[PDB]
């Protein structure tokens, strides 16, 4: 059960995939997937792109997958080690879920920060009390580590 | 007028409320026919998240717009 | 009084013909620091007849009084070995939700019968001669032994997001947009097997008229059909002293008591365990809240607990082993926010932030008004 559906997944994204964001299995490990964010263009991470590495749990799809950044971004809801514990991926999970929505989902957050989550207290500081210094080290940050 | 809403699993719903209708209305419609509170409720409109106090119109919100409900942000 | 039935039980229990120990003494021997290799040593070769004695413990080049402390200890070091994951005999049932469970993978070893026989013989001598265990089962794990089917509701305890995917399954339909079948797959020893449900189960999909079938064999394969042989032997383990006969007047809070005695947080390690970001072991809001954490009730404190860090249920040494959602994480104490509002939990990241008050009045009333919500023991 975990594999077929691994396969479906794999195959939707080769049909009708989102065009922006990117998946495949790294080598020859179906339970261990890269996947790739164009930054959006509506954001200060525009022109950017971020790496992402997903582990597919063997309980697929009852339990949800594990995916953590590789590059660094400034964000308030993303911890130097890169951890996003979204409740799409740790309590708002069913199986109708798939992985596409999971990178929408993130792809959507790389525009709306959580500033009630200050998961980087003085990152979301910054962000609730000098919004275009925010905006302007984000900027910084996305031009430093993300080309 | 009439708006479509697609929800995490791809049901989708349609919901006869109008431009003028305040956000607080809708969402009360939306969780009669669902029961999905407003809290809960993350409609992402346009790629920008709908918010209380306002209106439809308020957010260039037209006939047979087209929602995402998707999840709460915590990190 | 929950209490007064409890004891009356154990009273009953205690006095039955079958249950009575001798007057010959058992002097059993063991070495601090190896203490599973010879507690495995000894008891794996004793009688029926000489377990029923009186056990007198006695660690080597250790002689002092006292032996009923001295047992106690043993017991807690022997319960804190054999029970302890590294071992690979039992495995938490989530890392960020630490519950005991019997390991799958425990098969691997030649002769795993043997030691689970151990271990059965461990708890039936921790019941029998009225000495505590610390370990923290699950609830399916009390319910096997008392032999009470095992329903969809009991995966809530073992693991959350497991139950709340399969009542997903049982309320919304399900479509063939799901790729779900009768089979399981398992990784044991980075190679993944697949395990048929039911005969020929890789090759049938489960649509609207199933899924009743696939979620009860789901449930089944998960809590029972993984753990048949090792358990039986643990069982049988367990019953050479206890009869069965006994241990079915108790339900599985009633024999989780009977093991673990009356189960309570420590704040000692609470306390030598934590961080602060910034705050100081010095500060106000740090001393007071220590002293709240200790002229407060374990009702309250595991409600504390749940409140914060997400469960209720600590690793098996303390909290210097405490992982989060991502990996260890440590109870971590923050100020942050305004004066009025109330104390916040990061539950992913065992954090609590605590405003700067300004009396203990003050933090006691927040601190218990802001989990209420939650529930704890």
């Amino acid at each position: 059960m975990a594999l077929k559906r691994i396969n479906r997944e794999l195959a939707d994204l080769g049909k009708d995939p989102p065009s922006s964001s990117s998946a495949g299995p790294v080598g020859d490990d179906l339970f261990h997937w890269q996947a790739t964010i164009m930054g959006p263009a509506d954001s200060p991470y525009a022109g950017g792109v971020f790496f992402l590495s997903i582990h597919f749990p063997t309980d697929y799809p009852f339990k949800p997958p594990k995916v953590n950044f590789t590059t660094r971004i400034y964000h308030p809801n993303i911890n130097s080690n890169g951890s996003i514990c979204l409740d799409i991926l740790r309590d708002q999970w069913s199986p109708a879920l798939t992985i596409s929505k999971v990178l929408l989902s993130i792809s959507s957050l790389l525009t709306d920060p959580n500033p009630d989550d200050p998961l980087v207290p003085e990152i979301a500081h910054v962000y609730k009390t000098d919004r275009s210094r925010y905006e302007l080290s984000a900027r910084e940050w996305t031009r430093k580590y993300a080309i | 007028m009439q708006i479509f809403v697609k929800t995490l699993t791809g049901k989708t719903i349609t919901l006869e409320v109008e431009s003028s209708d305040t956000i607080d209305n809708v969402k009360s419609k939306i969780q009669d026919k669902e029961g999905i509170p407003p809290d809960q409720q993350r409609l992402i409109f346009a790629g920008k998240q709908l918010e209380d106090g306002r209106t439809l119109s308020d957010y260039n919100i037209q006939k047979e717009s087209t929602l995402h409900l998707v999840l709460r942000l915590r990190g | 009084s929950h209490m007064d039935e409890y004891q009356r039980k154990i009273a009953y229990m205690y006095d039955r013909p079958e249950m009575a120990v001798n007057d010959a003494q058992l002097q059993l021997k063991v070495s601090r620091a190896t203490t599973f290799e010879d507690a495995y040593d000894i008891i794996s070769k004793l009688s029926v007849s000489d377990m029923k004695k009186k056990l007198l413990i006695r660690f080597r080049n250790e002689d002092g009084l006292d032996y009923g402390g001295v047992s106690r200890e043993f017991f807690y070091i022997l319960s804190h070995a054999i029970f302890n994951p590294g071992y690979s005999l039992f495995e938490y049932a989530t890392d960020d939700n630490y519950g005991l469970q019997i390991s799958p993978l425990s098969s691997v070893n030649p002769d795993f019968r043997s030691y689970f026989r151990f271990v059965g013989r461990v708890m039936g001598l921790a019941i029998y001669h009225r000495r505590y265990l610390d370990v923290q089962f699950v609830l399916p794990f009390y319910k096997r032994i008392l032999q009470k089917p095992l329903c969809l509701e009991d995966v809530k305890d073992v693991d959350e997001v497991y139950y709340e995917s399969l009542k997903w399954i049982k309320n919304n339909d399900v479509d063939e947009s799901l790729c779900l079948n009768f089979s399981v797959e398992e990784n044991r020893f980075g190679e993944s097997v697949t395990v048929d449900l039911i005969p020929n189960g890789r090759n049938i999909a489960v649509n609207n008229q199933n899924k009743m079938n696939y979620l009860k064999a789901l449930t089944e394969h998960k809590l029972v059909t993984s753990t048949e042989e090792q358990f039986n032997a643990l069982k049988g383990g367990l019953n050479e002293l206890i009869p069965d006969s006994v241990l079915q007047i108790f339900n599985e809070n009633e024999l989780d008591t009977l093991l673990n005695g009356k189960r309570d947080i420590d704040v000692q390690d609470w306390k030598r365990f934590t961080d602060y970001r910034s705050y100081t072991e010095t500060d106000d809001i740090v001393i007071w809240f220590w002293e709240l954490l200790s002229e407060w009730s374990p009702e309250k404190k595991a409600k504390l607990l749940q409140f914060a860090t997400g469960t209720s249920r600590l690793p098996l040494s303390g909290f210097k082993d405490m992982h989060g959602s991502d990996g260890p994480r440590k109870f971590t104490i923050e100020k942050v926010g305004h004066i009025s509002q109330l104390p916040k939990a990061h539950t992913c990241f065992n954090r609590l932030d605590i405003p700067p008050y300004n009396s203990k009045e003050e933090l006691e009333q927040k601190l218990t008004i802001a989990i209420q919500e939650t529930a704890g023991f």
